[PDB]
């Protein structure tokens, strides 16, 4: 009967749906690779999809996926075993080298723009009429590491103009240079900003940016990757 | 360890009048106020809203439906405010008695008032639907919100219009009341011999599946917002480590893969399938199947 | 095998127990100490299901059912054949669920990401333990817990509910249902919004978050933002399950009469309790 028909037809639709869904989620990271980077023999059951092309706004070209994937940077890792399945130890400093939790991706070296084409993220000193409207203003507070030492002072907030949210603290170190700290990786307190991921001596190592008033996507990843890496790699210097 | 459930600092700039594109800026209100309360969780800005002909049409007959039920409620309360509040959940505006079939000749105090309020509801919702489409069209966006909305309209259409018509009377429809509509629901299952045997109800429930997905998705994006992961559109144009680690979480955990765009297709389908399959299972209850226990005994 | 971008992330470390002993992968899957425990509790559990199906006398998946002890067993252990297996299995299922969550913590540490996912998962583990542990204990018998079978676990839902009349009247059930219903609305919108902006009208460039915020403001006069919808989704679905455990922990413990009658506290408030007319009196 008609209800059996309805429920049989549904599972057939449901199966092609899962298939469609499963192949849309193959548009990044494929084809699979061996640990030495050659293509794997077994690429899984589902084939790759016919490519799609995004038109990027503001004259920035296209992106077609799936398309050729290169890390576009060197990876400082060696094998720890004779077979697949095992970790790859870092051959140098993973924080400097950007592997493990300290990894970054080689994104465009341009800033994300808002819908009008302006820089999305700006130091608040350059963002007309923007101000701290609630919560403790961190500007002027000193920044503390996980070793309970003072690495710098907060000299500005970097703000997302279209979304109106704080995104980085700009921290001034003792040599007078600044660095950006991800807003999600600091704890603003009444008398201080506390950074749990970095010990004080790792602040100078935070990647610096090219221009003082803009930060590119590559730079955002290098900074953010570096600061999350300290949660694992700095841990030989964290009190409780 | 800061966890990003609330903002530690709020920053505010000039009110955002929004993208223009093909919109008609005449029909945008002024910017409402800024809620600091809301600003600890999401955006502080209220407005501007867009109101055009369909907006007012929708908003007007929406209020007309609401007032019609409240008028009937006040009648039932004998115009006494103390009775109104006491029995607020117990009043109900029911559909016409089965006698009157699919006709509109039912007296007001005996179902005519239901048909009026239902008419306003029919207009208010379909108006709002075309509003979701035309708001997207003006910004040059995909019509995904209008097609997802359709899935909810389907189930609502089935419960109060399609299925009553097929059964040949308005009495089959749902009444307008808090506790009143809860009883209609329980009743419905009992009459059709337990819905737990309606295999579309069973799938509908599986998809509802969506608490699970949205738990994972929100937890993940917060977990990777230290790499700017909440910024999903540019992560689609230019994959960064946020999208890399979020893909590797699901792969190392359970071995299947999810792209930053790909997982939003899981989301939209997991959700729309709730009301889609639900509507089919209700549409078949009483029109084709009288008793789902008896139907399940022949597997079909 | 590996995703093109994956090798740089497969570094040693992040384990909670064992150090580098189980720090490895099998195909896509991370193992770790809690990968092994999961596999152990899962395989021990499944073996015991199949044993229960031998004793029951059926191999049909739509008929295997593992019931808790009878009520007269209170909170003691029962023989395998008559509810004991359910007891051992329930231990295994918990072993596997917590090992799953702890294994996700380890994946999080290696990846340098927040712990939000296992935290969200613990709420589902909470709900399960409410139905199989916390509620039977406060009531004083394992037999109040649900059975492990596809259709029989549904018969338990329907019987338990109807012990209190139309369960719809449990006020915590109501709130729980609202959160479930809203979460789905929220999910549909969030999915549609991203896709509608990544996948615009034919020929147009990708929209921006500016377009996403403009769309919600034009539609309802408020846009919660891109960070906030993710907070919202997490919060809604976590609350949904929370009030589910709540509506169940109070049912049969502090409240055991018909749930519709609980509402007479409102109607019987003294200032309007005898005003004639309306629905009540
Ligand atoms: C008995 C019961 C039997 C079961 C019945 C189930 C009925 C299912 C309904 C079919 C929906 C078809 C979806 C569709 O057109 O594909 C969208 C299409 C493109 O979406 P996109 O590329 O993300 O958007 C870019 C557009 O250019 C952006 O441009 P846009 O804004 O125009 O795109 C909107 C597009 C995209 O919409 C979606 O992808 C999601 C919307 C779900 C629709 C739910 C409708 C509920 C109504 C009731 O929606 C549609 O084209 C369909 C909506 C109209 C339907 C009436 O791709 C899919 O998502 C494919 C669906 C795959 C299903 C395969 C199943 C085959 C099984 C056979 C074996
Ligand atoms: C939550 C409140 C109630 C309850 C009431 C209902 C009702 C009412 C319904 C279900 C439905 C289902 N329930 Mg039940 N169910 C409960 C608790 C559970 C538990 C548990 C706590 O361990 C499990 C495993 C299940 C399992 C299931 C599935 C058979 C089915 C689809 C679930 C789904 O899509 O979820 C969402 C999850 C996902 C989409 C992710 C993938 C989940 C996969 C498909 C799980 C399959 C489990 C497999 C059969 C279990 C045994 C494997 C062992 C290793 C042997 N229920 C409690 C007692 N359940 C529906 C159904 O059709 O039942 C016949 C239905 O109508
Ligand atoms: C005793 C009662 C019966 C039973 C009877 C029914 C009946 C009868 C039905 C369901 C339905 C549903 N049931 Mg059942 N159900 C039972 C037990 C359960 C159990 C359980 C025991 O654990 C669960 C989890 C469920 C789960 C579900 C859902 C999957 C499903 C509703 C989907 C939805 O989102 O609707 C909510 C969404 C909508 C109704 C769509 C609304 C869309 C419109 C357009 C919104 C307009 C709003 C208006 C304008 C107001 C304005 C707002 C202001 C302006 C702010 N049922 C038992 C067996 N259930 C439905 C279904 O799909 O069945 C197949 C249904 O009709
Ligand atoms: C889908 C199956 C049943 C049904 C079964 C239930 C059950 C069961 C419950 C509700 C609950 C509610 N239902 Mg009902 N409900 C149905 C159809 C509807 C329709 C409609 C089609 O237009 C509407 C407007 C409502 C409205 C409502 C609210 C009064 C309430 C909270 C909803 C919510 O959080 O939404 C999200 C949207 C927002 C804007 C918020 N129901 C059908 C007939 N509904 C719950 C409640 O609290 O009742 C007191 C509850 O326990
Ligand atoms: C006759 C039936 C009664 C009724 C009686 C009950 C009863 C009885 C209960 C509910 C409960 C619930 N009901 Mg009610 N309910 C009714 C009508 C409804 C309607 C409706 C439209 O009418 C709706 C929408 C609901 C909605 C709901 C929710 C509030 C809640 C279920 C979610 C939950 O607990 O998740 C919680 C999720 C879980 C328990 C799942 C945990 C999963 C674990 C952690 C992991 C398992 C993995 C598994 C083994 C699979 C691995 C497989 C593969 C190998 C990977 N009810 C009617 C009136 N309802 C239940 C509740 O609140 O429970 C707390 C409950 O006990
Ligand atoms: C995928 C299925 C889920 C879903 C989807 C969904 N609902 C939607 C949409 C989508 C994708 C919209 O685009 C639309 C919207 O604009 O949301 C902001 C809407 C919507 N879902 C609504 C409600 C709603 N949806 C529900 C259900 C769900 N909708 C499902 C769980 C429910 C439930 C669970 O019962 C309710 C109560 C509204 C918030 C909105 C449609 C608004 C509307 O039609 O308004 C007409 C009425 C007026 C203009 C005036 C009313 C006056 C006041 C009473 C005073
Ligand atoms: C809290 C909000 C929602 C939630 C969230 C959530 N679920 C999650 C997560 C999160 C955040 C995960 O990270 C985790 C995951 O990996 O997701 C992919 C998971 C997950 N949620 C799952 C299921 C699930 N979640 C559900 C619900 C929910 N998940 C909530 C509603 C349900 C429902 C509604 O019923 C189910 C069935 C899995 C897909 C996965 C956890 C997988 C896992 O724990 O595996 C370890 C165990 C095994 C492989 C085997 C165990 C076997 C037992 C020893 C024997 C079987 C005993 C069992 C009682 C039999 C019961 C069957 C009968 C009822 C039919
Ligand atoms: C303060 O007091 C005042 C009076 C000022 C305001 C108060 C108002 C109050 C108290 C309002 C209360 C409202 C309530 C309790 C509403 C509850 C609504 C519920 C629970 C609805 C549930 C389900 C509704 C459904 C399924 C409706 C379906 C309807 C349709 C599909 C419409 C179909 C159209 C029909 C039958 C007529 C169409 C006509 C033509 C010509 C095509
Ligand atoms: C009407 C549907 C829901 C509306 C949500 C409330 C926010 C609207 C704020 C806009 C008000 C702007 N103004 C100038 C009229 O104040
Ligand atoms: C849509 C839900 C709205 C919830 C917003 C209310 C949150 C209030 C503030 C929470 C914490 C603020 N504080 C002081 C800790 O910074
Ligand atoms: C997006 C698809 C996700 C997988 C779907 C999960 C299906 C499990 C539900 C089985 C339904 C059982 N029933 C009652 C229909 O027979
Ligand atoms: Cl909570
Ligand atoms: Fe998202």
């Amino acid at each position: 009967d008609l209800a059996s028909l309805a429920i049989y037809s549904f599972w057939i639709f449901l199966a092609g749906l899962i298939y469609y869904l499963q192949t849309e989620n193959m548009r990044e990271g494929y084809p699979l690779e061996n640990e030495d980077g050659t293509p794997a023999a077994n690429q899984g059951p589902f084939p790759l999809p016919k490519p799609k092309t995004f038109i990027l706004p503001h004259g920035r070209g296209t992106l077609t996926v799936p398309g050729p994937e290169s890390e576009d940077r060197p990876i400082a890792l060696a094998r720890t075993a004779v077979s697949e399945g095992f970790p790859h130890a870092p051959t140098g400093d993973p924080m400097k080298d950007g592997v493990g939790p300290a990894s970054w991706v080689a994104r465009r070296d341009l800033p994300e723009l808002d819908g009008h084409g302006h820089n999305k993220i700006k130091p608040m000193k350059a963002a007309a009429g923007f101000h701290v409207s609630a919560g403790k203003n961190p500007i002027g507070l000193p920044v503390r590491g996980c070793d309970l030492e003072i690495a710098g002072k907060v000299v500005d907030i970097w703000v997302d103009i279209p979304e109106q949210m704080a995104r980085f603290l700009e921290v001034e170190l003792k040599d007078g240079s600044t660095r950006l700290l991800p807003m999600q990786m600091v704890k603003v307190q009444s008398n201080r900003v506390h950074v749990n991921a970095l010990s004080s001596d790792l602040f100078a190592g935070i990647p610096t940016i090219k221009s003082p008033t803009e930060v590119t996507l590559l730079e955002e990843d290098k900074i953010c990757g570096y600061v999350a890496g300290g949660l694992m790699y700095a841990a030989p210097k964290r009190k409780s | 360890e800061y966890q990003n459930i609330f903002s530690q600092v709020q920053v505010r700039g000039p009110a955002d009048l929004g993208m223009t594109e093909d919109v008609n800026l005449a029909n945008r209100s002024g910017v409402g106020p800024f809620s600091t309360l809301l600003g600890w969780f999401g955006n502080a800005q209220l407005g501007p809203i867009y109101l055009g002909s369909l907006g007012v049409l929708s908003l007007f007959s929406g209020l007309m439906w609401f007032f019609t039920i409240g008028i009937w409620f006040w009648y039932q309360a004998g115009w006494n405010p103390a009775v109104f509040l006491r029995d607020l959940f117990f009043f109900s505006l029911e559909p016409p008695a089965p006698e009157y079939g699919l006709s509109f000749a039912a007296p007001l105090k005996e179902g005519g008032l239901w048909l009026i309020a239902s008419f306003f509801m029919f207009v208010a919702v379909w108006s709002w639907w075309g509003r979701t489409y035309l708001r997207a069209q003006a910004l040059g966006m995909g019509k995904h919100t209008a097609w997802a909305f359709l899935s909810a309209i389907w189930l609502w259409m089935v419960l109060g219009f399609i299925r009553p018509i097929l059964m040949g009377s308005w009495s089959e429809a749902v009444p307008y009341g808090i506790f009143s509509h809860l009883d209609w629901t329980n009743n419905f299952s009992l009459v059709h011999g337990n819905l737990f045997y309606n295999p579309f109800h069973g799938l509908s429930i599986a998809f509802l599946g969506s608490a699970l997905l949205f738990a994972m998705h929100g937890a993940t994006i917060l977990a990777v917002s230290r790499f700017g992961g909440e910024r999903e559109l540019e992560q689609i144009a230019d994959r960064g480590t946020a999208a890399e680690r979020a893909a590797l979480f699901v792969r190392w955990t359970m071995g299947f893969n999810a792209t930053m765009e790909g997982i939003h297709r899981w989301a939209i389908w997991m959700a729309v399938l709730v009301t889609l399959t639900g509507g089919i299972g209700i549409l078949l209850s009483g029109t084709v199947v009288d008793n789902w226990y008896v139907w399940g005994q022949n597997h079909g | 095998a590996l995703l093109s971008f994956e090798r740089k992330y497969r570094v040693p470390g992040g384990t909670l127990v064992g150090g580098n002993l189980f720090d490895f992968w099998v195909g896509p899957f991370y193992v770790g100490f809690f990968g092994v425990a999961t596999f152990f509790f899962a395989a021990l559990g499944i073996i015991l299901i199949a044993w229960s199906a031998v004793l029951q006398g059926t191999w049909n998946p739509q008929l295997i059912s593992v019931y808790p002890p009878a009520l007269e067993y209170g909170l003691g252990g029962a023989p395998l054949a008559k509810g004991g297996l359910w007891q051992i299995i329930t231990i295994c299922a918990t072993g596997a669920f917590v090992s799953w969550a702890l294994r996700e913590v380890e994946i999080c540490r290696k990846l340098g990401i927040g712990y939000h996912i296992p935290f969200a998962f613990a709420f589902a583990i909470l709900a399960y333990l409410t139905l199989v542990l916390f509620r039977p204990v406060m009531m004083g018998a394992w037999g109040y817990a649900f059975p492990y079978g596809i259709w029989t676990h549904l018969d338990w839902v329907s019987n338990t509910g109807y012990t209190y009349g139309n369960f719809h009247y449990n006020p915590a059930h109501m709130i729980a249902i609202s959160f479930f219903f809203t979460n789905a609305l929220a999910l549909a919108l969030h999915g549609a919004l991203v896709l509608s902006a990544a996948n615009p009208e034919k020929g147009k460039e990708m929209r921006t978050p500016d377009h996403e915020d403009t769309f919600f403001r034009d539609l309802v006069g408020y846009s919660i933002g891109t960070l906030g919808i993710h907070r919202l989704g997490l919060l809604l679905s976590l609350s949904a399950v929370f009030f589910s455990a709540l509506c169940m922990i109070i049912t049969g413990t502090i409240w055991f009469d018909q749930w519709v009658d609980w509402w007479q506290w409102w109607v019987k408030l003294p200032w309007w309790a005898n005003i004639p007319g309306g629905i009540n009196g």
